[PDB]
């Protein structure tokens, strides 16, 4: 009982922990275009 | 005994995660599955303890406060790998590390906690045990070491 | 290339509105991002305690060069993402739901905010229950 | 900063010029028809910083020292046509160097200074640039190798 609960909630913090940091990173990605997006307007407005 | 506010945060944010009803409640199946995310060590009888500590109100869900409150109990515990090396030692029945996975399989489903098969072949995947071949699970446990 | 760091340069200057030649710790994050790296939070701060350990708050030129080695080093590409969304999504088709995907982002990591996440829901153009594609919204991300 | 003789003779040619009465004191809406025509590269936001100086200065009009002071603060920006063609090309939505003469006035105009209409048709005229058609860079070039 104990190696099935132990087992199992390390493998399940595991894999939680692989899908923040892969939200996280998403999540950075995703900020990343809108910027991204403001940086392309302010050349814009120099550029006219 | 006062959880540390870096886990007290990241306790919240797995909170949030599991507020699929968002107003701060949590299930008790959403409570355990919070429990094996967090790495946080109870038994499922401890699992029901716990369950039926905060339920002695009723409500059937649990709040922050007594969630850091059995969270604190909880790294009380503070269970050890090398404890279930020397269960794993017990477990092989040759004692030199290497257990064939269909023994495995059978003392870890038959035993108190009932495991499903898909639990136990998702193990084999992670502890890359073979049916056959005997696989030492000492990497296994080491992985454990890190919870 | 050289042409790069012409252009970081060029960025450096026109976001420097005093014109002083380092740039600030809120600009130097929102040049992060807008440079097209995807700084993660953590290492966000990271970098930006790295860069302020001087204390001084502005942001020298070999420096930030350095620290663009590291965030092209940082920067991940399309199939990562691809990878990590199928893993989110359920069918594994590359065809997951909107709300999901929101639930994650704003629960995982930062807070997203909501006026963001309805601005990547119209951009993915993804159903909040509906299975639409999340990996052309990558590439065209990745070209923005 | 003093610059030749023959420097300061255009600069007053162009001084009578622009003074419609000859008092030596012009506006600053004129003063900035005398800069552009003279042979500088003038921000409108430097325009603007002009403008401050002379409000400073007083009563809103050039004199010819202050005329020349600006002068010597000016000759020193210079700009390479190779800047001006990337940015029409980032401008331009394909990328490939052509950017219709409709298109380029809407993108010039819904941002940055509202320009008028007059002004961009001056545009299309006299550089043979097609209303319809993408227009030639080299024709952008030519008019900004004239300045």
């Amino acid at each position: 009982t104990t190696i099935q609960k132990y087992w199992r909630m390390y493998v399940v913090r595991r894999r939680y922990k692989i899908r923040r940091a892969a939200t996280i990173v998403i999540q950075s990605y995703l900020r990343g275009y809108l910027t991204r997006n403001r940086y392309r307007k302010i050349l814009r407005e120099y550029k006219a | 005994d006062q959880l540390t506010e870096e886990q007290i945060a990241e306790f919240k944010e797995a909170f949030s995660l599991f507020d699929k009803d968002g107003d701060g409640t949590i299930t008790t199946k959403q409570l355990g599955t919070v429990m094996r995310s967090l790495g946080q060590n109870p038994t499922e009888a401890e699992l029901q303890d716990m369950i039926n500590e905060v339920d002695a109100d009723g409500n059937g869900t649990i709040d922050f406060p007594q969630f850091l409150t059995m969270m604190a109990r909880k790294m009380k515990d503070t269970d050890s790998e090398e404890e279930i090396r020397e269960a794993f030692r017990v477990f092989d029945k040759d004692g030199n590390g290497y257990i064939s996975a269909a023994q495995l399989r059978h003392v870890m489903t038959n035993l108190g906690e009932k495991l499903t098969d898909e639990e136990v072949d998702e193990m084999i995947r992670e502890a890359d045990i073979d049916g056959d071949g005997q696989v030492n699970y000492e990497q296994f446990v080491q992985m454990m070491t890190a919870k």
